[PDB]
């Protein structure tokens, strides 16, 4: 499979007035680990982040081409993009290659730059958007993440409660996936601040 | 009118397109051609002035076969006329490829007239210096005679004349009750009218060109055979004396 | 997916389930499959989710331009034509199976549009993986000129047969009742599966996750 | 058709490009626009021509355009032509960043747009863009920079320059009081207020923007009405002390 | 599908079954496969539904503009060549067989086959998956000089016979009678079908 | 006032006029004919001069009334070939509309479309506007009988009654006085008004072969061209 | 003049001056004669030398085994039109395996050369040809002109002072069809001579001969090959 | 086609074809725009040469989308080109961002089209000035876009015949805190200043824009406003 060539896991989770976004840190080609610090989560605003798993080259191309369109947008519009608008912008980008797609399945997490209400979503490789009020997952361990998320997720978690839930859902999911891991990075997005943490994770 | 007369994409202050009127002047300055619709077909006659005795008989023909059932008679700039015969031929051929039968003459005239019209709208091209007639005969359609001018106008006729003696040939055609006459009798009258409008003083010599399409030819457009042409030329010269 | 449609006495009723599956794994428990085209024209989508999303979006957009220019309420046959001719050009590669239902100056109409560009006008229809369950319920009890309440009941039963019988279908029943006086969007008209609650006492004491690195970036300076 | 052809990209007998020269004449009619380079920043101070009681203030500025994270510009000429060019400057900057994953060095962004303006004067048969631009920016190669470009597609880097209405008068006034290497944006702001006061003073008719470096990040800001008024009164009070 | 067209003195009769099937699934059991190309010209659709509908629509559009430029209703031969040229130009990408029949003031009632881009005028013609089982029947039952009612009866019996043997044909029978007078559309319901041996 | 090429091509004059568009309106009158279109309670009728000065012409081919669709007909005034080109375009646009949208093009939409095509000639310099005027009639399913007109300028509008050609100003001055009076606009009243509008304006007592009449009714919405006998029927009624 | 610089511009008299100016190019070039008998088509030409130290410009060109041409006008336009004729002939032998009927090739020249006379920025071909050929309809002499018009001829002459040659050809027209090849070439040479002033005469340097017929493929005779045809008559 | 510009700089640095296009706008029928606190009004003189004109067939006040509207002064046929293009541009924005186009964004995209016609080969500029109204953040928007491709945000403005006097009349009657119903009244008053004849609900056209969107006022609503005049 093309999606399992590099591997990786990305997940987003909604809390009470906050959102979380997490990813593994492995860069590997098939069974060979190459790098243990590969960036998969890219900031698209002060309170808006995109998580990209799948084929490494396309994770980098989609993030770069999305940043291009976003910069032109905020320059023309003279305002920070809304989470839903960034989702539509990713959908258009991905669907433009409907018959030769980028091998990536995005996850978006943020707070509205005016309403501060949490937003989470995901898109398939050809840009079909899916908004949820709990969690979204993408990666080679989507079954593992769905099991962890379905069991651990609770409705109005405080930043610290959310941090523990997303951390345990990622850690335990990627530890049953051969081609995901080498560490986990988590971003907790609040109205007042962004907390970034790397976890003590398995290195095998 | 000077200034407003160099381009077909320019109207003069009084709402006229002079480049089209100047193209019509080239038709008026040309020799006369006539076409008469009768009870069983259409007959064409052309006053074909001989520019030199060195040219062969039949050179610079002004009568064309545009389709097996359609004939064309021209007046004006001859290269433009031949170019229009090729457009009409290709148009008739295209209809057969699309629908599987012979193009109806009114449709062929409408189609060709719109190519002509297209050359009256822009500075990129010039209007055709040509006026032509299309004649046909079908059992379902009857006899049909159309005439297209440099502007792109197409009309159906009973009698028609284009060129130098356009009005002179018209008053002679009006003297015929062609609706109740046959192609065989009308050929005599066509040659007669050409011999009347010819200018012996201004033009040293001319050759008569005769075409026809009717019940006699089985809807085919063809030349009037040498014998029937000689009989029409003898009758035209004999009626010129008396 | 189980999407169904039905023509009754005073209009049309469109029905859909709310599950999106990613190869035997339920990704979305609550997705909207009934799309807006025009105020009195709606469309149920099945097939490739992105293709159904973008084709409905495209025709709603073309229909707004059509209505703005004409100054008239749009026709159901126009959305059928536009959809048909766009799908035909793509030779089935745009995997949109659509149920177009609506009300125009000629009354209620219902159409089935397939990915290849073929269509049919019908009194009732069903599409998606759960189409045969819905179609069995419609064939069993459809009668022409049904009352709104009788037709809504038949539609909920037809979509429910697909939800329970088809593995690729689930969640809730969404419906859209289109009449001469507009459209009433009944989001979650029925939930065949009642809240499946549990003793989900899964709480982690703060500090159970071992952290190696921490960085706090404040945003109060911008606020 | 040769009769109607204006012949915009041809030479005059003195080796002159008349459409370019006629475009320069238009720039003279547009609002005064100046730029001053200092050791701690750069500035653009421009005369506002959209002054009217019934005009609504919907945009951050009138003549100041952010181009990229480290650059901004100001224009003088046909405003619609300036909107075309400023949009293209943003595309060029995004294309550079997509390619190298670094911001476009200031001079490179200027030369790129200038090559497009130059093309309009050599081929195509089209009229040139009737715009002169002043660019302010920062980069890791030359730091704080000021540039000027003309309809000809010609450019130069400057310590202080002026485009638009009374440009020559403002340039000689700048030539007198600019001290090379000893300018701070506090002293450059006072020089901008002084030059504009003669070549035109109220905050309603002025528009100032600064480009500074704060914590390894570029800060581009247009001054508030309260801020501009402090600079106007500080100039008025400096003349009141001379009397 | 089972489609059929018969010429008579003064017009044509066209018939079709009503089943649209995706393999073993009947997707539409009441589909009318007789489409008007003009006032007195119809076509019978078979093969790929998407292709058949696309060709029928382009032919109807081409023929409408043709009829207006010519100031007369198109000839059935012009309709036959319009469909045939499309089917032939795109024979590798199209998989439909559109039988074209109707009436003219010039040639009257005529039936044309456009199978794979060819063109043939026939006294009667049959098409579709169901036509296979009724070749012997139409050869044994066809008689020259049939009246409009005898043609309808023949088309109905032949199509009912195919509908009973062919899994891909079924439903009701749609009939269309085109004459100088106009067109008569008729439906023979699945319960009112003519009965024959069926064991 | 003129500056440069503003009298030769479609560019603004110092007053903001398009001289070339103004000259295209003068080209309509070059034909010497006048047309009238009147809308009624249940119908819409068009009438124009039919001048066949030569017995040598086939009078059946001399017309200014054209069928665009089964239910839409028009009268053309102005330059003949330009008019036949515009009718051809109208026929194409109407057929193309039904192909893409699956319903018949409304009269206002066909008129708007022709007007939009004409506006291009008004803005692009390489070509001239058509020296012709199109008046379309038809019955709208929701809105009733319709009379629409478009210009060499690209303007278009719907009307209660309208005119074109040499006596447009005189025919509109007649029609606006007749529309102001109390009338129950029957088919007979709409047809007579159009005939006696053209007759009073040209100061001519018409003969059947001297005019041509086209009509659309809610009872029979197909565009119908009147025969010499049917025209004569209305002419002898006006003699009384 | 305002109706002088473009082929798309008709003058108020119904004239295209640019076509009439292109016609002049033919009149400026040296004279060439073309005539025919029942079996042969002959082309005779006056080759003009720019100096005593320069050779005499090629006036006769080979098109196909059954066709040859004589030129008068712009030589680059003559070369362009000759190359067109050669290709049209080649295509006919490739597709039909049969020589292209001469009258059909002349029709193609007429269509091809008419195109630039109706398009803006384009110009007429400034060349006139005399075409000798032989096909199922026997020998032929055709004339093509910058105006795009073409003529079927019994005989013809074009170029500088060619009216003199036409006067001779009009008189002896009656003899041509029964002449033997030597008698026919002689008639062409005498017509060519008439254009020349009374001082100069036809030499083996300024004479070119082209012949095609029932038994002869298109052959060009130029210097020593011209000598046999020259010896016969030398009076006037 | 003609590939050279028809608009060029004069020796005095003027784009004379854009100045002549502005004269076409100046000769056009009056148009007024007033941005009230809770909405926007667009009013125009829809005066027809005769009674024979079917008044409800064609419109001057046109919707672009559910929340954007337009009016103009100058060339009617040129206007229709810009309306079609503006409606199209608004749909492209909606397909990509799934959110109604901000008024300023639509104005900018339509101004670009207008600028093209001042530089592109073989075309003259539009002889139209547009007045675009909209509602998007939580506020009303009124913009003017002129033949050169330049745009301006306005609190209130006039265009066409007697526009300089209409703007002075608006200058003294504008209050930033106006209600939409009060702005409609003073918009009809601005038109009355230059209107020649008796103003009825059939020879004037009004369009409004608020949190509910953009719509035209019916002749019955226009009659009720004229009742207080
Ligand atoms: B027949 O040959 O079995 C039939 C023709 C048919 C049925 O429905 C239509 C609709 C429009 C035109 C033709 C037509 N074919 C089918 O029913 C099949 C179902 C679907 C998959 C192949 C083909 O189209
Ligand atoms: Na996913
Ligand atoms: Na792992
Ligand atoms: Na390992
Ligand atoms: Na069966
Ligand atoms: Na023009």
């Amino acid at each position: 499979s093309i999606m399992s060539y590099n591997g990786g896991a990305v997940m987003a989770m909604k809390g009470k007035n906050c959102v979380a976004i997490a990813a593994d840190r492995r860069f590997g080609i098939q069974a060979q680990m190459v790098t243990t610090d590969f960036q998969k989560i890219f900031p698209m605003g002060d309170r808006l982040y995109i998580g990209l798993a799948g084929l490494a080259t396309d994770v980098q191309t989609v993030a770069q081409r999305l940043k291009f369109r976003l910069n032109l947008y905020e320059l023309k519009e003279g305002r920070q993009i809304k989470p839903y608008t960034l989702m539509s912008m990713v959908a258009n980008l991905l669907y433009e290659k409907r018959f030769g797609p980028y091998y990536t399945e995005p996850v978006i997490a943020g707070l509205d730059p005016k309403t501060f209400k949490p937003f989470i979503c995901s898109l398939d490789l050809i840009g079909c958007p899916m908004v949820t009020d709990d969690f979204v997952v993408s990666g080679t361990c989507a079954e593992q993440m769905y099991g962890m998320c379905e069991s651990l997720w609770e409705p109005n978690m405080d930043p610290d409660h959310l941090f523990e839930t997303i951390s345990q859902a990622m850690l335990n999911a990627v530890d049953r996936d051969a081609v995901s891991g080498m560490g986990v990075i988590v971003h907790i997005i609040e109205k007042d601040k962004i907390t970034t943490r790397t976890l003590k994770a398995r290195m095998d | 009118g000077t200034g407003y007369d160099l381009s077909a994409s320019t109207f003069s202050p009084d709402g006229r397109v002079f480049q089209v009127e100047y193209a019509m002047k080239a038709v008026e300055n040309s020799s006369t051609a006539i076409g008469i619709r009768c009870k069983d077909g259409v007959v064409f006659g052309v006053e074909k002035l001989v520019l030199s005795k060195l040219y062969e008989e039949g050179s610079n023909k002004r009568l064309f076969n545009v389709d097996r059932h359609v004939g064309m008679a021209v007046a004006g700039l001859l290269a433009d006329a031949r170019s229009l015969a090729d457009i009409a031929r290709e148009e008739a051929s295209n209809f057969r490829s699309n629908f599987g039968y012979n193009i109806p003459l009114k449709h062929l005239a409408d189609r060709v007239a719109m190519y002509v019209h297209a050359y009256t709208l822009y500075s990129a091209v010039r209007p055709f210096g040509c006026s032509f007639m299309l004649g046909s005969y079908s059992v379902n359609d009857g006899a049909q005679l159309y005439m297209i001018d440099p502007s792109g106008v197409s009309y159906g006729y009973w009698g028609c004349a284009i060129g130098k003696a356009r009005q002179a040939a018209k008053t002679e055609i009006e003297k015929l009750q062609m609706k109740e006459m046959t192609c065989r009798d009308i050929v005599k009258e066509v040659a007669k009218i050409i011999y009347i409008v010819h200018d012996e003083v201004k033009d040293k010599a001319f050759e008569l060109e005769l075409s026809w399409v009717g019940e006699l030819t089985n809807g085919r457009h063809e030349i009037v055979p040498k014998d029937i042409r000689e009989e029409a030329e003898k009758y035209a010269k004999e009626s010129l004396k008396e | 997916t189980t999407i169904a449609g039905l023509v009754f006495q005073d209009g049309v009723i469109l029905g859909a389930d709310t599950r999106a599956t990613n190869d035997s794994v339920v990704a979305d428990k609550s997705c909207e499959k009934i799309h807006f085209i025009a105020p009195k024209i709606y469309c149920c989508g099945a097939g490739v989710a992105a293709d159904a999303e973008m084709t409905t979006r495209m025709v709603a957009s073309k229909m707004e331009l059509h209505a703005l220019s004409t100054g008239r309420e749009p026709r159901v046959a126009t959305v059928t034509r536009i959809l048909r001719q766009t799908l035909f050009r793509y030779q089935g590669h745009v995997g949109a199976s659509l149920i177009v239902g609506g009300v125009d100056l000629t009354g209620p109409q219902l159409y089935g549009v397939h990915p290849h560009g073929s269509y049919s006008r019908l009194p009732f229809t069903a599409l998606g993986s759960g189409q045969d369950a819905a179609l069995a319920v419609l064939e069993d009890r459809f009668q022409p000129n049904m009352t709104l309440e009788a037709a809504q009941g038949l539609l909920v039963e037809a979509v429910t047969a697909g939800i329970l019988g088809d593995l690729g279908s689930g969640g809730n029943v969404d419906a859209c009742v289109i009449t001469k006086t507009g459209a009433k969007l009944l989001r979650t008209l029925s939930s065949p599966t009642e809240p499946v609650k549990r003793s989900g006492r899964y709480h982690f004491v703060p500090g159970t996750t071992a952290v190696l690195t921490q960085t706090v970036k404040p945003l109060t300076l911008e606020l | 058709s040769r009769r109607y052809d204006s012949r915009t990209t041809i030479f005059s007998p003195e080796g002159r490009l008349y459409q370019v020269e006629y475009a320069m004449e238009a720039i003279g009619h547009a609002g005064t626009c100046l730029g001053i380079l200092a050791n701690d920043g750069v500035l653009l101070a421009a005369e506002r021509r959209n002054i009217h009681k019934l005009l609504d203030e919907v945009f951050f500025s009138e003549k100041i355009y952010k181009l990229n994270e480290d650059m901004a510009c100001s224009v003088a000429g046909i405003t619609s032509d300036a909107n075309v060019l400023t949009n293209e400057l943003r595309l060029i900057a995004q294309r550079y960043l997509l390619q190298y994953q670094e911001p476009i060095p200031c001079e490179q962004l200027v030369t790129a747009l200038c090559d497009i303006k130059q093309a309009y004067t050599q081929f195509g048969g089209k009229r040139p863009f009737g715009v002169s631009l002043l660019y302010i920016g920062w980069d890791k190669h030359y730091g704080f920079q000021l540039y000027q470009s003309d309809p000809s597609g010609n450019y130069g880097g400057w310590k202080a320059t002026c485009i638009g209405n009374n440009s020559a008068a403002a340039v000689s006034m700048l030539k007198q009081d600019y001290k090379e290497g000893e300018m701070t944006l506090k002293s450059a702001l006072a020089l901008a207020i002084k030059v504009l006061n003669k070549t035109m003073l109220s905050a309603e008719k002025v528009e100032i923007a600064t480009l500074t470096r704060e914590n390894g990040k570029t800060v581009i800001r247009v001054l508030k009405q309260k801020e501009v008024e402090q600079l106007i009164k500080k100039h008025e009070e400096e003349e009141a002390k001379a009397e | 599908t089972t489609i059929m067209a018969v010429e008579f003195d003064g017009g044509v009769v066209m018939g079709s079954d009503s089943r649209v099937s995706a393999g073993e699934a009947v997707v539409n059991r009441v589909f009318d496969k007789l489409s008007p190309l003009h006032e007195r010209i119809y076509c019978a659709l078979s093969g790929s539904a998407a292709d058949a509908q696309a060709v029928a629509d382009m032919a109807a559009y081409q023929l409408e503009l043709h009829g207006i430029e010519l100031e007369e209703p198109p000839l059935v031969l012009a309709a036959a060549n319009v469909v045939r040229n499309i089917s032939y130009k795109y024979r590798e990408d199209l998989s439909a067989h559109l039988m074209v029949a109707g009436w003219d003031q010039r040639e009257g009632g005529q039936v044309y086959g456009t199978l794979g881009g060819m063109l043939t005028r026939q006294p009667f013609a049959i098409g579709g998956s169901g036509s296979t089982f009724i070749y012997g029947y139409v050869d044994a039952a066809y008689k020259p000089g049939m009246s409009p009612e005898e043609c309808r009866r023949f088309t109905t019996d032949a199509i009912a016979l195919a509908m009973s043997r062919d899994g891909s044909s079924g439903g009701v029978i749609y009939l269309v009678t085109i004459t100088a007078a106009g067109v008569d559309h008729r439906v023979i319901l699945g319960n009112e079908l003519p009965k024959f041996y069926d064991e | 006032s003129s500056a440069g090429f503003d009298r030769h091509i479609t560019i603004f004059s110092p007053e903001g006029r398009l001289y070339q568009v103004e000259y295209a309106f003068k080209a309509i009158n070059q034909g010497g004919l006048t047309s009238v279109a009147v809308r009624g309670k249940d119908c819409a009728v068009i009438v124009t001069q039919k001048k066949v000065p030569d017995k040598l012409l086939d009078s059946s081919t001399v017309t200014h009334l054209f069928k665009i669709t089964e239910n839409i007909g028009c009268v053309m005034t102005g330059m003949t070939a330009d008019s036949r080109s515009q009718v051809q375009r109208a026929r194409y646009e109407a057929a193309n509309w039904k192909y893409k949208y699956g319903y018949e093009i409304p009269v206002d939409m066909l008129c708007k479309r022709i007007a939009d095509i004409s506006q291009v000639y008004t803005q692009n310099a390489e070509m001239r506007p058509l020296g012709c005027c199109m008046i379309l009639i038809g019955i709208d399913e929701e809105q009733g009988p319709q009379v629409y007109k478009c210009d060499p300028a690209g303007y278009y509008c719907g009307f209660k009654a309208t005119a074109a050609g040499v006596k447009q100003t005189e025919s509109t001055s007649f029609l606006e006085k007749k529309v102001k009076k109390k009338f129950d606009w029957t088919f007979e009243q709409t047809v007579e008004t159009a005939i006696t509008c053209l007759s009073t304006v040209l100061s001519i007592d018409f003969k059947p072969s001297e005019i041509e009449v086209g009509v659309v009714t809610v009872e029979n919405p197909k565009f119908r061209i009147l025969t010499e006998a049917e025209i004569d029927a209305h002419l002898v009624a006006l003699a009384e | 003049n305002q109706y002088d610089n473009d082929v798309t511009v008709w003058s108020p008299q119904g004239r295209i001056h640019q076509i009439e100016y292109a016609m002049e190019a033919v009149k400026q070039g040296s004279a060439t004669v073309g005539l025919k008998s029942k079996t042969h088509a002959v082309l005779v030409a006056l080759k003009r030398a720019q100096s005593e130290l320069a050779a005499h410009q090629k006036k006769i060109l080979h098109v196909d085994n059954h066709i040859g041409i004589s030129i008068a006008g712009l030589t680059a336009d003559a070369r362009l039109l000759c190359n067109f004729m050669r290709q049209e002939c080649l295509d006919s032998r490739f597709v039909f395996d049969r020589p292209l009927p001469v009258s059909r090739l002349v029709s193609l020249i007429g269509s091809k050369t008419q195109i630039p006379t109706q398009r803006y920025g384009r110009r007429p071909y400034g060349v006139g040809l005399l075409i000798a050929g032989y096909d199922d309809m026997g020998p032929h002499i055709f004339q093509t002109c910058p105006s795009a018009n073409y003529f079927d001829c019994r005989a013809m002459s074009i170029g500088a002072r060619s009216q003199s040659a036409r006067t001779y050809l009009e008189r002896h027209m009656s003899e041509f069809m029964e002449c033997n090849l030597n008698e026919l070439v002689k008639h062409g040479l005498r017509a060519l001579r008439e254009t020349l002033p009374a001082e100069q005469d036809l030499t083996t340097k300024n004479v070119s001969i082209g012949i095609v017929g029932k038994d002869l493929e298109f052959t060009i005779y130029d210097d020593d090959d011209v000598s046999p045809f020259l010896e016969g008559l030398e009076e006037r | 086609g003609y590939s050279f510009s028809l608009t060029t700089f004069s020796p005095s640095g003027k784009l004379v074809q854009i100045e002549y296009a502005l004269a076409a706008v100046a000769g056009g029928a009056p148009s007024v725009g007033i941005k009230a606190a809770n909405g926007v009004v667009l009013a125009t003189e829809k005066k027809q040469k005769s009674i024979l004109y079917d008044e409800r067939s064609v419109h001057k006040v046109e919707p672009i989308t559910k929340h954007i509207g337009l009016v103009y002064s100058g060339m009617g046929p040129d206007y229709r080109v810009l309306v079609h293009r503006a409606r199209k541009l608004a749909q492209q924005y909606y397909l990509v961002y799934q959110e109604p186009i901000p008024t300023a964004q639509l104005v900018q995209r339509v101004a670009s089209v207008m600028q093209e016609y001042t530089q592109s080969g073989g075309v003259r500029p539009f002889g139209v000035s547009l007045l675009i109204c909209g509602w998007n953040e939580g506020r009303p928007y009124l913009f003017q876009s002129d033949p050169s491709g330049a745009y301006f945000a306005w609190k209130a403005t006039a265009m066409g015949k007697n526009y300089v006097n209409g703007k002075t009349f608006l200058e003294k009657r504008y209050n930033e805190d106006l209600e939409l119903e009060d702005a409609i009244h003073t918009a009809i008053l601005t038109l009355k200043e230059s209107f020649e004849g008796q103003m009825t609900e059939d020879n004037i056209e009004v369009g409004i824009c608020n949190e509910a969107g953009f719509r035209r006022l019916t002749p019955t609503e226009v009659k009720d406003y004229l009742a207080a005049i």
